[PDB]
């Protein structure tokens, strides 16, 4: 569980990111797929490519669970205990994967909100994504 | 590195308009907040407290700028990685014994703040580029390990 | 925290260390020093040769440390409280250390208790050396 | 791989004693039970799905045995890693997608399953040595990465 310093950042944060959560976890998936090539496989049934109907979907989940996660930031492992079964039970996700994903989610919110996200927010937001990591990888029998 | 003529062409393009020393600086003070841990190494460097007092350091940005620097020199040595990195990877591992862990964070630090000082510019496609760089140079720092 | 099935093979397996906890700590420790000398920088007033009178004692530190954590699986965060605040805020102990140092762990007790050391126990002991070493990270700020 | 002449020689007169049937496969399984999303790789190896079943499955210590001969090529050319393994790290990275960590992961689970095999033989140095080793195998095998 974060620091209440943390999740006082967290929050400020996520409310900067407006209405953009399902813009912003579709451009992470595209940051994803081309800078971290190995992570396309998890997709194969999807047209990856720039603007993508399926990314654009897949990103508005993403974005709506990290939303979620933040309105949950006492009990992240009862707000994400499915979605860590999906995670690790049955998609098998590599451990590394969440790393390159949430580096890529750091990056795209970098680009956006440039000006909120300051060092503090930063390591805030990086110690967010590493407690939602770590749930969604605890599945793991 | 496994980079084309034409993302070669972009990253170059790009470091022409790095400034050294403002993202040196914010990536090594940014390192040092988001990464607590490697204050072990900058003992010397004074103040490094609170983030304010890191980013505010002059010691850490005056760092930075060389970091940033030697990255530019990789930057501009794709083909040779290894011989560019050579004297940096004896002082990191042999003289510092840094974890090379930390080569790769410093390296996605680095492109977290290009990506803040370049937005929309830094697109998904030249982060990708940007990420076999960092790669690059952090394999050849790590090379005394190896 | 652990399941019900991991603490059930943590506790029968540090049951069968004997009195041995202690050994196995320096022994861990001189496979950490020669086997990842990176580690070695975080003793520069101990003599880290085999046998050592300094390594001997640090060893018997860690395993009492080890033993306390399998008394208190369902409270790691609280038993081991004071340590984070030590290895992180005071020695800046790099997390891959940890790693490390689990490693080295598993490959002694290994060594003495092949008979114990099977698969299913060996992934109880790796995630309740995962779970003393994200305590003994969290203390970052 | 940093390995003098006396380390290289205490290194290859373990490996005489290898059972690469039986080291192999409890190392190839120990790597799916202890660490489940390696698990994606083997599907068509039928049930993996508790301890008992991946350590019993013929083709787990089927294709253990492969992997720990291969490990053997290793140990017997360190000073040629990189070309001992270069068609394998073609079908690892380029054809498979596994994620180079993992080569890592693989290369402590055969530590820990010498470990457990050797007793008080696979001394504290030995075990040194053959972390060089393991991790020059999985350097060599991430090499289609860099
Ligand atoms: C911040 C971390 C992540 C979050 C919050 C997250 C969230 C989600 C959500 C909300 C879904 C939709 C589940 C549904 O269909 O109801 C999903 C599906 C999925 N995720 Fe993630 N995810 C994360 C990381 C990852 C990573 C690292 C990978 C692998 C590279 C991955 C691979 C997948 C796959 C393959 C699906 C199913 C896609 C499909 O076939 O429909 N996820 N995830
Ligand atoms: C990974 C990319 C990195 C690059 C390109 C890099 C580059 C450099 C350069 C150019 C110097 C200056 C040598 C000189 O002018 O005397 C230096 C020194 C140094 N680096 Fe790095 N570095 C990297 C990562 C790191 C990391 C991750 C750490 C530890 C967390 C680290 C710790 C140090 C220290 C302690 C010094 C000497 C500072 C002093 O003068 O006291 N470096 N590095
Ligand atoms: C399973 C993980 C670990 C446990 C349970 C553990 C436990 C302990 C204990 C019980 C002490 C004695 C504290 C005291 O003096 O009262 C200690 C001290 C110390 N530990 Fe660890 N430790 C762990 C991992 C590490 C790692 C990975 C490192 C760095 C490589 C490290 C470096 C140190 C150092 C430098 C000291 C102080 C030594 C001295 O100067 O007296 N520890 N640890
Ligand atoms: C790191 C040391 C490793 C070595 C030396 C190694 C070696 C080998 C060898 C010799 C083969 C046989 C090629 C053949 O006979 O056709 C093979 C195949 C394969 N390896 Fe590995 N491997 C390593 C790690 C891994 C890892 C970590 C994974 C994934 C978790 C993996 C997944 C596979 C798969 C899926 C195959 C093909 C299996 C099939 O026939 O369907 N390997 N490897
Ligand atoms: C066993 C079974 C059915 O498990 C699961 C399959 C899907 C999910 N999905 C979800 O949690 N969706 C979800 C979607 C959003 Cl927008 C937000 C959040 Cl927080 C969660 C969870 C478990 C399977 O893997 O087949
Ligand atoms: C371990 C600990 C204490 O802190 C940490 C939290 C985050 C990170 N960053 C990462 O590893 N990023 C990272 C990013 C990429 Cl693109 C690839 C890889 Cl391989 C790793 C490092 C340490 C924690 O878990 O909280
Ligand atoms: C701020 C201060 C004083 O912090 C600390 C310094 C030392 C410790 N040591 C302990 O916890 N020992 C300890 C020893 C054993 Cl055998 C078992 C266990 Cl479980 C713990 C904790 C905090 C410092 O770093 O100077
Ligand atoms: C991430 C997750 C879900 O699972 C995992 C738990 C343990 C490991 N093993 C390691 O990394 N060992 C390891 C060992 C050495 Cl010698 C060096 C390094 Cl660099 C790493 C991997 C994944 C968890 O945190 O629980």
């Amino acid at each position: 569980v974060l620091s209440a310093a943390d999740k006082t950042n967290v929050k400020a944060a996520w409310s900067k990111v407006g209405g953009h959560a399902g813009e912003y976890g579709a451009e992470a998936l595209e940051r994803m797929f081309l800078g971290f090539p190995t992570t396309k496989t998890y997709f194969p049934h999807f047209d990856l490519s720039h603007g993508s109907a399926q990314v654009k979907a897949h990103g508005k989940k993403v974005g709506d669970a990290l939303t979620l996660a933040v309105g949950h930031l006492d009990d992240l492992p009862g707000a994400l205990s499915n979605l860590s079964d999906l995670h690790a039970h049955k998609l098998r996700v590599d451990p590394v994967n969440f790393k390159l994903l949430s580096h890529c989610l750091l990056s795209t919110l970098a680009v956006h909100l440039p000006n909120d996200f300051t060092p503090a927010v930063h390591a805030s937001l990086d110690k967010f994504l590493s407690s939602v990591s770590t749930v969604l990888t605890s599945k793991y029998r | 590195v496994q980079l084309s003529g034409e993302e070669k062409a972009a990253v170059l393009a790009l470091w022409d308009k790095v400034n050294e020393e403002e993202v040196g600086g914010e990536a090594l003070g940014r390192l040092l907040v988001v990464y607590p841990w490697t204050q072990r190494f900058f003992d010397s460097f004074g103040d490094l407290s609170n983030p304010g007092a890191v980013m505010g350091n002059p010691k850490v940005k005056a760092h930075g700028k060389k970091v940033l620097h030697s990255f530019g020199e990789g930057v501009h040595h794709l083909d040779n990685l290894k011989g560019t990195f050579a004297a940096l990877s004896e002082l990191h591992c042999d003289k510092l014994h840094v974890d090379p862990e930390n080569f790769r964070l410093l390296g996605n630090v680095l492109v977290v703040v290009l990506a803040r000082h370049f937005g929309k510019d830094f697109t998904p496609e030249l982060q990708a580029s940007y990420q076999k760089v960092v790669a690059g140079v952090a394999n050849a720092l790590a090379h005394k390990y190896h």
